[PDB]
RNA sequence: GCUCCACACAGAUGGAUACGAAUAAGGCGUCCUUGUGGCGUCGCUGAACCAUAGCAGGCUAGCAACGGUGCACUUGGCGGAAAGGCCUUGGGUGCUUGCUGGCGAAUUGCAAUGCGUGGGGAUAAAUCAUUUGUAUACGACUUAGA
RNA sequence: AGAACUGGCGAUGCGGGAUGAACCGAACGUAGAGUUAAGGUGCCGGAAUACACGCUCAAGAACAAAAUAG
RNA sequence: GGAAUACUGCCAGCUGGGACUGAGGACUGCGACGUAAGUCAAGGAUGCUGGCAUAAUGGUUAUAUGCCGCCCGUCUUGAAA
């Protein structure tokens, strides 16, 4: 097969803020084709991944991941808010994410 | 000879089939039997079951089809000139709506036929690709 | 989709069966038996081996929320 | 979804052009803008030459379109940050269509075209125009490479145009084919 | 959205005085509660009767005879302005009586830049027969096999990125 | 930089798929009335085209064509705006899922994304010493001697 | 000028208002889930370049005031 | 003449998807299922599975990232100063 991927992709907008406040704990996670609440609605509960190279060695690999889960949705254009167990280093703001099917409800 | 090129907008008119892009009756052919305003104009299309009401041409795409119709004409009427234009055979042979129903197969293709589709386009292709270049 | 599995004796299968406690035997001849019956109703309509065979993955564009899987 | 967007910037109005660009390339999307010259801004001459000059008698001051451009896209980043600062390498604009963009297909964002935003019957300024008269010198070679640009694209366009011919040859008399009827039954 | 209620009151009948007048009036409003606010104060303004002083008798919606014909409506409108008031009339082309309504208050709000607070409705009268509107606009849409084009159309694009360059075409 | 010795390491993972111009008009096919020509056809979005099946994609027996394509060669033109890229005549070697079959998957056990130094051999060049003065508060600048 | 009658603050955080003591909401144990106020939804900034009716080419977002529908 | 539909409200109607929460610590009580034995969603998480001793994980600090934070105490005063 050419392509290997079995999640969608996202971009991480920006945490969950007021105008001077933020509350880095939820994260806001823009999955690619969703623009309204109702198509949102299909990837509440799917895990979500933030994958990057590390410079030093690890338990067998070289990436590091880690692993989120999604909560609820966000706004009118399909922003969907997303938590993770650790939290993104706010440096990841507009980077790729991906979102997993499982677990899956179909 | 003079010459003046097609410039043909599609004038609202009674009779005039239009398809509903928003509202309930989204996706639905109606037909206009009435003007009230530059805004509003009044539609039927019995023949799809929308109901009588009026909506705003903002809410509609005007299409090329038209038939004739009485201005005001009832639902029953509207549905009788309907059926006598043939209006829905002529909505069929328009490229617009068969490109439509192709679109809803597309969103309706399972997975199983999403793979025979593959392996029909491979066999289509692999006698196109020999058609050319000789 | 769906294929006609009751002609599978899937009785012997139970949860005590995948305890993990040079693959065992009676593994191999349970997995042989079942791949028997399966494969005279897999071949029974067109294109399911090949389908079966090839790996699913996503591609540009796809939609999982419209998909109709 | 596209690693590279090019986006014509023909036609677009300043204002609309440049906060989509922020937004889209603050959440990491790399674009490239072309044909800056041919940007317009609604409003005739003047008031557009005007509104200029007014923060200009004030620093430096760019009189090339792109560097407006640039600057209109720069107000709506938080510059002297580092997401800001790192927003804004994502960017590019170039007068024209100089390569290897050329070679490759520009997109247009239609929630900023002039066309679609602008109300029939009114003035609209054009940013080629200003930056002639605010002192820019490189109009008349940018027209110039820019008319040789649709030179021999034409050509190509032309030849491209003559495979289809054929390409939609081979394929209709392959049409109508049990496999052809088949794919077509499937919406394909 | 709105709506028509009918609402009737006899000023508390007393003794040495029953069966009042029963002033009765038709009042637009989007709910029960407005529409018998607007009755009080109408009663207050034009009557010599207080809402401490009366009593809404029946309170019931009216909806339009024929929701689907087109007819065009004459409307006695009386509003406050800054300065005085002035009667006013305006002739409005509706398939019913609410929607006609509607875009005389938007209209009000817009030409007028007045609300509902000082918008009184006095009269709502349907014209069937042609030459008895006056309005030129009214007029416009009253000409036989009338036919108009839209130009221009502005389509909207869900997606950002457009390869297609759009047309306006109709 | 030529050579020896000694050490060392802001987010690809399908394809950024290329005429120009208008938006109160445009393309596509045909033909003659070669023109601001007649006809049919299309938009109302990219929801499109390529390719997408094989252990993170193997081994291997056949059928149908003389095609599609990865890699290294070779011929010709082309791209100066930041060309540095585009094809392309010819042959070489692999795959081909276009079609018909066989061999293995297991136990990871129910998911934990799954690249230059710091020391030497020769040497192209710079600064200082000297001198020069068309330079001069000190830097700097200006000349020449194997 | 002189007062004075009730009230906001005296010692008052927090959210919005480019900032502010006279504005709006609301007054305080440590955190999670959820729903809101004023205030906003083109970017800075989280959210509809939402829908519908008209207005204006120039700004537009108490003082130099008096001269497109009926 | 008759169907409906449009709208308000009711369901001690049914049926899913998403997020947080697992607090108490042998039985005393209010309730349901069942002729009974017994069971239960009835005054607070139960059971199974998966990784682990060159562990799994957690901890200290330098930078960095999204946001916020006028220099400390005293007195003037109704305030900031």
């Amino acid at each position: 097969a050419e392509s290997h991927r079995l999640y969608v992709k996202g971009k991480h907008l920006s945490y969950q803020r007021s105008k001077r406040v933020n509350n880095p704990n939820v994260s806001l996670i823009k999955i690619e084709g969703v623009a309204t609440p109702q198509d949102a609605q299909f990837y509440l509960g799917k895990r979500i991944a933030y994958v990057y190279r590390a410079s030093k060695e690890v338990r067998g690999s070289k990436i590091r991941v880690m692993w989120g889960k999604v909560t609820r949705t966000h706004g009118n254009s399909g922003v969907v808010r997303a938590t993770f167990r650790n939290n993104l280093p706010a440096k990841t703001f507009g980077a790729s994410v991906r979102i997993f099917l499982y677990p899956s409800n179909i | 000879d003079s010459i003046v090129k097609a410039s043909n907008w599609r004038l609202v008119e009674v009779g005039r089939v239009v398809l509903i892009k928003k509202g309930q009756s989204a996706g639905k052919l109606a037909a206009i039997v009435e003007i009230i305003d530059q805004k509003k104009v009044l539609i039927d299309g019995p023949k799809a079951g929308v109901p009588r009401q009026a909506i705003n041409l903002g809410q509609v795409v005007l299409t090329p089809l038209t038939f004739a119709l009485p201005r005001g004409a009832r639902t029953a009427t509207v549905s009788k000139k309907w059926a006598a234009a043939a209006v829905c055979e002529k909505w069929a042979a328009s490229s617009w709506a068969k490109k439509i129903a192709q679109r809803e197969r597309r969103a309706a293709l399972t997975d199983f036929e999403r793979f025979q589709v593959m392996v029909l386009r491979k066999q289509k292709r692999y006698t196109v690709k020999k058609a050319l270049a000789k | 989709t769906k294929v006609s599995v009751e002609g599978v004796n899937v009785e012997k299968f139970n949860v005590e069966y995948f305890a993990k406690e040079e693959i065992k035997a009676e593994r191999v001849e349970d997995q042989k038996v079942v791949d028997k019956a399966l494969i005279a109703e897999i071949k029974k309509t067109p294109l399911l081996k090949q389908y079966l065979s090839a790996s699913f993955s996503l591609k540009n564009g796809d939609k999982p929320h419209m998909l109709k899987f | 979804v596209e690693p590279v967007v090019v986006i014509d910037g023909k036609g677009h109005l300043v204002g609309r052009l440049a906060s989509v660009v922020a937004k889209q390339l603050l959440n990491g999307q790399k674009i490239v803008v072309v044909r800056a010259e041919e940007l317009n801004i609604s409003g005739e001459f003047f008031r557009n030459k005007l509104k200029y000059h007014d923060f200009l008698r004030k620093p430096f001051h760019f009189r090339a379109p792109s560097r407006i451009f640039y600057k209109a896209l720069r107000g709506m980043v938080s510059h002297k940050t580092a997401r800001g600062k790192a927003a804004l390498e994502r960017l590019k604009v170039f007068e024209g269509i100089p390569p290897p963009y050329d070679k490759k297909k520009r997109v247009v964002v239609p929630q900023a075209l002039r066309v679609l935003r602008l109300k029939p019957g009114r003035k609209y300024t054009t940013l080629g125009k200003l930056s002639t008269s605010v002192g820019w010198k490189y109009e008349d070679v940018v027209a110039k490479l820019e008319a040789k640009r649709k030179v021999s694209s034409a050509e190509y366009y032309a030849k491209k145009r003559a495979f289809t011919k054929k390409v939609a040859s081979a394929n209709a008399t392959a049409a109508e084919s049990d496999v052809a009827k088949q794919l077509a039954a499937l919406g394909y | 959205h709105f709506k028509e209620y009918q609402v009737i009151g006899r000023r508390l009948p007393t003794e040495s005085v029953p069966e009042p007048k029963l002033f009765r009036m038709r009042i637009f409003a989007s709910n029960e509660v407005i529409a018998k606010s607007r009755y009080w104060y109408f009663l207050q303004k034009l009557h010599k009767v207080k809402k401490a002083s009366g009593e809404i008798v029946s309170i019931n919606q009216i909806n339009e005879a024929h929701p689907t014909k087109v007819k065009n409506f004459g409307v006695w409108v009386r509003y406050d302005s800054r300065s005085g008031t002035h009667n006013m009339y305006k002739e409005i082309r509706d398939v019913s009586r609410v929607a006609a309504v509607e875009t005389l208050y938007q209209d009000m709000a817009a030409r007028h830049r007045a609300r509902f607070r000082s918008i009184h409705i006095l009269k709502v009268a349907e014209i069937e027969k042609t030459a008895d509107v006056k309005r030129q606009y009214v007029k416009q849409f009253l000409t036989k096999d009338l036919k108009f084009p839209l130009p221009h159309r502005v389509q909207k694009s869900t997606k950002t990125f457009s390869y297609k360059r759009p047309s306006t075409f109709y």
